[PDB]
């Protein structure tokens, strides 16, 4: 993710005066993804035996 | 004056976003194989056989 | 790029992966900072793939309060530890991230703190070996490994050996100091040159049957 910062500043007015000007400025940050598993097994007679109740 | 920037002035474009990675690969050569240029190939058996006659 | 040289054969297989088909096991882990062990480490060597990892502890609480959540069983690992737990292997589940100088660079080795997968069982996996006697050694089909640990006395380590290399050896002239890996075999040839202490040669990569 990042950021923007803007900067400026402004003067008076004139027809012949010189021209201020705006910038800005950036920066980050990280993270870090994790994973998780998780498993089943069954076998054929588990089954028929489980129905019975 | 000039108050704080809040922000770490820095450079703002990182690295990436500015390389183009070309879309080819190299790969290592090894030996040459001339057996076929040589002598040529024939394919006259089947495979799970044992002998030639 | 790189190749400089062209040779009559491709290599059969990098360190840290599996060579053939077969029953296999392995586990994950996580790796702590070798200077968090109490009575100091006396061998000392980064986390490089295909080196021996030891059994350091439980990090599966994961809270602060009275009452904690075991939301997962996750294992925690040091270079070397008396209590073995598997070789790091499998280089393509891991990232790059560079080096200090620049990124892109080669790297081989990973971070405290990473996770990572270590195996107790495998039919054939290519691995690094070390020669541990300062002499000339053909090991031939069967042979025993061993390890070295953190805890190895220097005067038995007059050789610059890294914290958790693997060194073949023959039935009975097994070195003083290291900890044998019950029912491993080299299964294949190598022959490795003279050696001494600062001029150490790695060794050949070779194949090795864990379990």
């Amino acid at each position: 993710q990042g950021i923007v910062e803007p900067a400026g500043t402004a003067v008076e007015y004139g027809d012949h005066t010189n021209i201020p000007l705006t910038s800005w400025n950036a920066n980050f940050e990280r993270r870090t993804i994790v994973r998780g598993e998780l498993g089943m097994m069954v076998g054929t007679l588990e089954e028929g035996r489980a129905s019975a109740i | 004056n000039f108050t704080a920037p809040v922000t770490t002035p820095s450079i703002p474009t990182p690295i990436q976003f500015l390389q183009t990675w070309l879309p080819g690969f190299v790969k290592v050569m090894t030996a040459a194989r001339k057996i076929d240029e040589i002598i040529g190939i024939d394919t006259v058996g089947s495979w799970e056989d044992q002998e030639i006659v | 790029m790189f190749q400089k040289q062209v040779y009559r054969q491709y290599t059969p297989g990098f360190p840290g992966d599996l060579i053939e088909d077969g029953p296999k096991r392995a586990r994950p882990g996580r790796i702590m900072s070798l200077s968090a062990v109490n009575p100091a480490a006396t061998a000392t060597g980064p986390n490089r793939a295909s080196r021996a990892f030891g059994y350091a502890g439980d990090v599966s609480a994961l809270g602060e309060g009275q009452p904690k959540t075991i939301a997962a069983r996750a294992s925690e690992v040091v270079i070397g530890g008396a209590n073995f737990f598997g070789v790091l292997g499998h280089p393509k589940h891991y990232a790059l991230f560079g080096s200090a100088g620049d990124s892109l660079a080669p790297s081989y080795d990973l971070p405290d703190g990473a996770e990572g997968e270590f195996f107790d069982m495998a039919t054939g996996l290519v691995v690094e070996i070390f020669n541990g006697a300062a002499a000339a050694l053909d090991l031939d089909y069967g042979d025993l490994v061993a390890y070295v640990p953190n805890n190895l006395a220097t005067a038995d380590d007059a050789l610059g050996l890294p914290a958790g290399a693997l060194v073949g050896f023959k039935t009975g002239s097994m070195p003083t100091g290291l900890v044998q890996i019950p029912n491993a075999r080299i299964v294949n040839a190598i022959s490795l040159p003279a050696q001494s202490a600062g001029n150490l040669v790695a060794g050949v990569t070779i194949v090795q049957l864990t379990q």
